[PDB]
DNA sequence: CCTCCATTTTTGTTCGTTGTATTTATTGCAATTTTCGTGCCAATTTCTG
DNA sequence: CAGAAATTGGCACGAAAATTGCAATAAATACAACGAACAAAAATGGAGG
């Protein structure tokens, strides 16, 4: 089985699993441990942005990779704004700030 | 056919497989004594000796 | 979005998490101020010039005897309301000082670690811009729709999820309670919603962490939303920490 | 059919991860450069599956493609599987040969009492391997060769040195994969895993990374060379039960 | 410098986790013998 | 610079700083439209930073001596 | 009928055959399982068992 | 408006620096809020629409 | 007994459902037409304008891949002044070109017209098809091929063959991306023939798992369980009543339906006629004719010169099966529909046949010959 | 018992954490690898270590 | 299963960690060919329009 | 006989790795909007001169 | 090709009919199976002065 893009799932915008779906790899944290361990820190990056829920970074790095420049533009994932939301919907006033 | 590791039966000790090889050449080369009888028409005495 | 509630009801998280902030906070033991909360017993706000304290705890019959005999010259009530009253009403700087007194002035071992606790937890409520009545709910936050979608089904039909569930059964409960008291039923029946109305707001905001857990139609637990934060399953360990990737394949 | 050049035209410098679950150790993503083979099974190269902890009998991994030329160089030189010889646990190497390898190199550097061309004398290895591939010496055979050898100066500099050797065949065949910098003395006698394994480290400890590498390499295709010219089987006539074992289960 | 180091001391350490189980005095060898 | 990356480290020092030098240098080559200063023989621009970085040609130091000069000559 | 259909049709113990060959249908007729409605669970079932 | 500017503005990234915490005001909740929920009743399945 | 299947569709699901905690709803995402057209914007060498021309452009294009505003809405829903028309024009025609071919057309004509120009130029009957797309394409639309013939200046081989590539094109280009899957409705009322006479029973795929949680609360849902038998109760006594007023619709179809009201069906059953309004709403009975609303069987009426009342569907279904059958040669006025529905006793007026005639979608008598 | 209440909520006991830090009006600095490993940044670790130093110099 | 000419030895490490070596022979008379078999429904329904 | 310390009891939190779903409850008024048939006239096309 | 009939439909008219918010609405026998470690807090016993 192999995927290059396909569908996400909704309410975490991140690849859906198995073959029949078409889905994704996991990478668990085991493997960002691997990665931790190595000092692989833009891998890292591209793996928890833009290959998995950062919507913006996803549409920009396919246009920048056809377009033949490799470099990404990271953003922050939607997993987190979710978070935030199921926090916030505890009445509990969770922000960032600065 | 097949090409097997001999690596592989000391030390998971199924010693089974080696047996069983054995038991099957003799077993093929009974039929091969059956069947070269065969070719050759020989009588059924011979065949029903053997 | 957000919900009106009729009546003030305590978060469960800042009651029912060992050790008790709203208890601690009020140097009340826990079971006390579940008794007052869910509607079994009195407690006196204030004092006036009668025989009773801050936070005695009278039942239903010393509570008449009182009523009989003090008259109108004192003031006891039960529920998130007369909670809310007693953190309202205390002061914290006053008390870090007593406290402070007291700890410098006797000598012991449990007593000292407990008067440091109550220290510790007076400063830090004085050092953040937090107001203890905050601890006791009046508004109640309502999640985005597009985070808890409904289940389709075949022929064109939804089915409701849980927080779904959770939130109409607390919106029912709120809207029974308040159509209640704008008709002036009798107490007895006004103090049974609110203790059903509480029940609800517990079990939306951690469901089974008290009493017990409400089931759905498959006999199981409906999930809260402690448990969408936390766990295996929960957003840190699920979706934070590792995710599904593009450009992967695997194979023998 | 151009899709197809294009396709080796994009792959060509561009390495890709490989990883196998249960993640232990950081040995288990490596980097590898592709090379486009057809079938539907990934091919794995026998050094480093102990890495993996892995064996070919229904395993499976997941391959991954960095994107950037960040993640491209950091594949490069963080992780690529010529920059983990050793172990970060302990300082051993990791990339070490076994089973068929071991079985092969050990075969060769053997000695046998009364084996054929036993008593020559040798201009080098060359002559002793141009002898056993002719049939007119067993790899067994105990000889004597003239061997030179370098050693590092003071100053860093190589210095050679030719004597006669007391050896064997198959010892002086497999000292032409030696790199110059180490004693004769490290393949003169029978080989096993923990001597190879010290044979990789004092390679790497006197002449670098880059030289190490190629050894690995040479050593694992000379040991699955002889091996598979050795023949070794096993039988039901190997496993030899000694002939005291029935009267000492009477004594016991 | 900048070297993760607390996850590589875990890594090594939980690794090999999985073969881990679930009157007198003679001396040995000549030598003299200290007391303290 | 194919198989293993020992001299480019050894020239940069530090095996963290060499991925960064090298990754502004190939992204120089790859959209900046630079020229490559030893023959590119079919290879990567992540590739031909390495092998320009083995031969001492390419550093920190070079790249930001050259950035100015580029600055000011534009200027 | 309601729940005789539902016994044999989304029980835990009535399950699809197995039948890559002759002994593996066999072999799933002959099984004894200590799991099921009145049984053990994969979990709190105990190590002496 | 401006449809250049408007476009550009919902792919704008929040610059941070720290997550802060702390409880909430019945004022802050109403400031989230964009409207009050009143009835619960979610899906009208007469006409197919909220 | 109830009717047990003789045949039918094996379950997909070949699973021992052994795990017993299963997470939460989530779905997934759909790619329609306007995602693969934006999926093709971005990659695509447009300017900061254009590609906000070219996004206020495709949220205009509709299922069928039609463009539904003219291009002066497009340009004031731009928002800047420095902006003139032709480069929407260039944009939009940029647009047009993705795949598929012919997307985001004004008409038909713009459309054909689009995706014959990207035909190479050896197709042999090109030139006359463009001809004929491009200035007479109504005379093919009247099937007239005679007049179309005097004007074009052709012979009939090349008319025919213009005429079949012409449609061998796509008319509606957009409808090639399938994101849908055909939903369909589930009947709650079955009506049956027993004893020669219909009568009707629920349908049995609801939930009637009467059941209370007693191992611990349960007398709120105590109400609901006898709410959900009154709802019950009500469809049935509802849908009863009306196939029995309406025995001889199910025997000889149409054109025999009575003209019934709520407020007959509220006399009858003895509920408001609020009431009747909210259960007869979407909720649908199944037949060996078909499946039909509740709502359908109600329906106005006319004055019936025999002293009776007709159903405006009864009168529909006999202007359809008069126009079925009408003169090919020359077709039916409504004028003399209206005459011979006089003759049935029918009074109806003639604007109200005309009425009739669009709602049931059938063009003018000129147009049916 | 660390410093971070996302490093210490996303490790065990969440609503004690949450709970006490609510309680306290903590901030976070988002110094650890699991903090930004949350919010999708680089680690200040290995390649990443010179980027961060870049930031705390202009903070 | 089938019978199978089997040898014991080392082959250049083609049967490196229980890796197995297989000839032409064995394919060229389909020993190991499987037959595998699906089905697929249409349906057609009724609905409202 | 009181405080206070130690001890047993009570309650809470944790534990290797995928699976495929069934929800809506009604009911009686007063107001509002929607829709009905049918007329009127204006534009169309159609046949004849 | 010109001169009006025959046709069709947009627009409008009163009048019947379909569609909405908004307070009022009850409670009848069965329900399940078995976990282990470990820590912090609470309830009680008991002893020094
Ligand atoms: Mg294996």
């Amino acid at each position: 089985h192999a995927r290059s893009t396909g569908s996400y799932s909704l309410v975490t915008q991140q690849p859906l699993g198995g073959k029949a779906q078409f889905g994704g790899q996991r990478f668990g944290e085991m493997e960002v441990w691997a990665l931790e361990a190595y000092g692989a820190a833009y891998t890292l990056q591209e793996m928890l942005t833009v290959k998995s829920d950062d919507v913006n970074g996803r549409t920009k790095m396919y246009k920048n990779i056809v377009d033949g420049n490799h470099q990404m533009e990271p953003g922050m994932p939607e997993s987190f704004n979710v978070l935030l939301k199921e926090i916030r919907s505890l009445g509990i006033n969770i922000e960032l700030e600065d | 056919d097949i090409v097997l590791n001999p690596l592989g039966v000391p030390s998971r000790m199924n010693i089974g497989q080696i047996l069983e090889t054995h038991l099957g050449m003799a077993a093929k080369g009974i039929g091969d004594k059956i069947n070269a009888m065969l070719k050759q028409q020989q009588e059924v005495a011979k065949l029903r000796e053997f | 979005g957000h919900i009106e509630l009729a009546s003030p009801t305590a978060h469960i998280w800042f009651l029912k998490s060992l050790p008790s902030r709203i208890g601690l906070l009020l140097d009340m033991p826990l079971r006390d101020i579940e008794r007052v909360l869910y509607f079994e017993s009195y407690v006196v706000i204030e004092g006036g010039m009668t025989n009773l304290e801050r936070q005695q705890i009278l039942t239903e019959e010393q509570y008449l005897d009182a009523l009989e005999e003090f008259g109108d010259e004192f003031d006891a009530k039960m529920g998130a309301e007369a909670i809310q009253a007693l953190l309202k009403s205390m002061d914290l700087e006053q008390e870090c000082e007593q406290l402070r007194e007291e700890l410098n002035e006797t000598n012991s071992e449990t007593k000292r670690k407990k008067l440091t606790k109550r220290i510790k937890l007076l400063e830090a409520f004085v050092q953040s811009g937090n107001k203890p009545e905050w601890m006791i709910l009046t508004v109640l936050p309502v999640l985005p729709p597009d985070l808890r979608p409904l289940v389709p089904l075949d022929g064109g039909r939804f089915a409701t999820s849980d927080l779904n569930d959770l939130y109409r059964r607390v919106i029912n409960r709120n809207n029974r309670l308040k159509r209640l008291l704008d008709l002036a039923a009798p107490d007895i029946i006004v103090r049974n919603e609110k203790r059903m109305l509480q029940e609800a707001v517990d079990a939306l905001l951690d469901n089974g962490r008290r009493g017990r857990a409400i089931t759905g139609s498959n006999k199981r637990p409906l999930k809260s939303l402690a448990d969408m934060i936390k766990g295996k399953q929960g957003r840190f360990r699920q979706n934070l920490l590792g995710k599904r990737v593009d450009y992967s394949g695997r194979s023998v | 059919a151009v899709v197809w050049d294009i396709l080796d035209e994009v792959i060509r410098e561009h390495p890709v991860l490989l990883n196998r679950a249960p993640t232990l150790h950081r040995l288990g993503i490596q980097a590898f450069e592709p090379v486009l083979i057809e079938g539907k099974a990934i091919q794995l190269h026998p050094l480093v599956c102990a890495a993996y902890n892995a064996d070919f009998d229904g395993d499976q991994m997941a391959v991954h493609v960095p994107l950037t030329l960040e993640a491209q160089l950091e594949a490069r030189a963080l992780m690529m599987s010529t920059n983990n010889i050793l172990s970060p646990a302990n300082g051993e190497p990791i990339i070490v040969p076994s089973q068929d390898v071991v079985l092969g190199l050990y075969y060769m550097t053997r000695d046998c009492v009364n084996a054929k061309g036993e008593g020559m004398v040798l201009t080098g290895p060359k002559e002793a391997e141009r002898l056993y591939r002719s049939g007119l010496a067993s790899l067994h055979a105990r000889v004597k060769v003239r061997i030179t050898e370098y050693e590092k100066d003071a100053n860093g500099e190589l210095v050679a040195k030719t004597s006669l050797k007391d050896t064997t065949v198959g010892r002086a065949i497999l000292w032409m994969i030696v790199p110059k910098g180490l004693p004769y003395s490290i393949v003169n006698q029978a080989l096993g895993k923990k001597a190879i394994s010290k044979m990789l480290n004092t390679c790497y400890r006197i002449l670098g990374l880059k030289p190490t590498v190629i050894f690995a390499d040479q050593i694992m295709y000379t040991g699955f060379a002889y091996a598979a010219r050795s023949g070794a089987s096993v039988g039901i006539d190997d496993m030899v039960i000694p002939e005291k074992k029935h009267e000492i289960i009477s004594e016991a | 410098k900048g070297e993760a180091i607390g996850v590589i001391a875990a890594q090594s350490i939980g690794e090999p986790g999985t073969q881990l189980t679930m009157s007198s005095i003679q001396v040995k060898n000549k030598g003299s013998i200290k007391l303290s | 610079a194919r198989v293993t990356v020992q001299d480019a480290v050894e020239k940069i020092g530090n095996r963290f700083d060499l991925v960064l030098v090298a990754a502004r240098r190939a992204r120089q080559m790859q959209v900046g439209g630079k020229d490559p200063l030893v023959p590119e023989e079919n290879d990567k621009t992540t590739v031909i930073a390495l092998r320009e970085i083995e031969e001492g040609l390419i550093n920190n130091q070079i790249l930001d001596v050259r950035e100015r000069q580029e600055q000011q000559e534009q200027e | 009928s309601a729940a005789v259909k539902e016994f044999f049709g989304s029980s835990q113990l009535s399950q699809f055959m197995d039948q890559n060959n002759p002994l593996s249908e066999i072999t799933h007729k002959r099984r004894i399982s200590a799991l099921g409605p009145g049984g053990l669970t994969r979990e709190r079932a105990g190590f002496e068992v | 408006k401006d449809l250049l500017k408007f476009l550009k503005a919902q792919t704008k990234t929040e610059e941070f620096d720290a997550i802060k915490i702390a409880l909430a005001s019945p004022d802050m909740i109403r400031s989230w809020s964009f409207g009050e929920v009143k009835k619960p009743e979610t899906i009208n399945y007469r006409t197919f629409k909220p | 007994w109830d009717t047990i299947y003789t045949a039918g569709t094996p379950s997909g699901t070949s699973g021992d459902y052994i795990d017993d905690e299963l997470p939460v709803y989530q779905g997934e995402t759909t790619q329609t037409l306007q995602d693969y057209l934006m999926w093709q914007v971005e990659l695509t060498p447009f300017s900061d304008t254009d590609r906000a021309i070219a996004t206020s452009i495709v949220d205009a294009v509709d299922e069928t891949g039609y463009l539904t505003v003219p291009l002066e809405d497009i340009l004031e829903s731009i928002g800047d002044e420095e902006i003139d028309i032709d480069e929407v024009e260039a944009v939009l025609k940029r647009i047009q070109r993705f795949d598929p071919v012919g997307v985001a057309a004004k008409d038909l004509r713009d459309c054909l017209l689009i995706q014959l120009s990207q035909f190479d130029k050896t197709t042999p009957w090109l030139e006359e098809a463009r001809l004929i797309i491009s200035d007479h394409l109504d005379l093919l639309a009247n099937h007239d091929f005679r007049t179309l013939m005097r004007v074009t200046r052709l012979k009939e081989d090349v008319l025919k063959e213009a005429v079949n590539l012409i449609q061998s094109l796509d008319p509606r280009p957009g409808q090639s991306i399938q994101t849908g899957e055909p939903e369909y409705v589930i009947p709650d009322v079955l009506v049956r023939k027993h004893n020669g006479h219909w009568t009707v029973e629920l349908n049995s795929d609801s939930i009637p798992r009467l059941q209370i949680n007693q191992h611990y609360n349960l007398q709120d849902a105590k109400w609901l369980i006898k709410s959900l038998e009154s709802r019950n109760d009500t469809l049935l006594r509802v849908s009863r009543c009306i196939v029995e007023q309406q025995q001889a619709f199910f025997e000889q179809g149409e054109e025999y339906m009575k003209p019934m009201v709520l407020a007959d069906i509220a006399q009858a059953v003895e509920m408001h006629e609020s009431t009747i309004s909210r259960v007869t709403t979407q909720k649908y009975l199944h037949s060996p004719r078909g499946i039909f609303e509740l709502k359908y069987f109600f329906s106005s009426h006319v004055n019936t010169e025999g002293g009776g009342e007709a159903s405006s569907t009864a009168i529909r279904a006999l202007v359809k099966k008069l126009i079925a059958a009408e003169n090919p040669a020359k077709p039916l006025s409504d004028s003399k529909l209206t005459s011979l529905l006089s003759e049935q006793g029918i009074m109806v007026a003639r604007r109200t046949v005309a009425k009739y005639r669009e709602s049931l979608s059938i063009p003018p008598s000129n147009q049916r010959k | 018992a660390t410093e971070s209440f996302i490093s210490a909520a996303s490790f065990q006991e969440t609503t004690r954490v949450l709970t006490e830090a609510a309680v306290a009006g903590k901030r976070d600095e988002l110094r650890g690898l699991k903090e930004n490993v949350i919010v999708g940044r680089l680690i200040p670790a290995g390649t990443g270590y010179a980027y961060h130093q870049d930031r705390m110099r202009r903070r | 299963g089938q019978n199978m000419r089997v040898a014991f030895m080392p082959w250049n490490g083609y049967n490196f960690e229980d890796s197995i070596l297989v000839s032409e022979r064995v394919v060229q008379e389909d020993r190991f060919t499987t037959i595998h078999i699906q089905e697929l429904a249409c349906v057609s329904r009724d609905t409202k329009l």
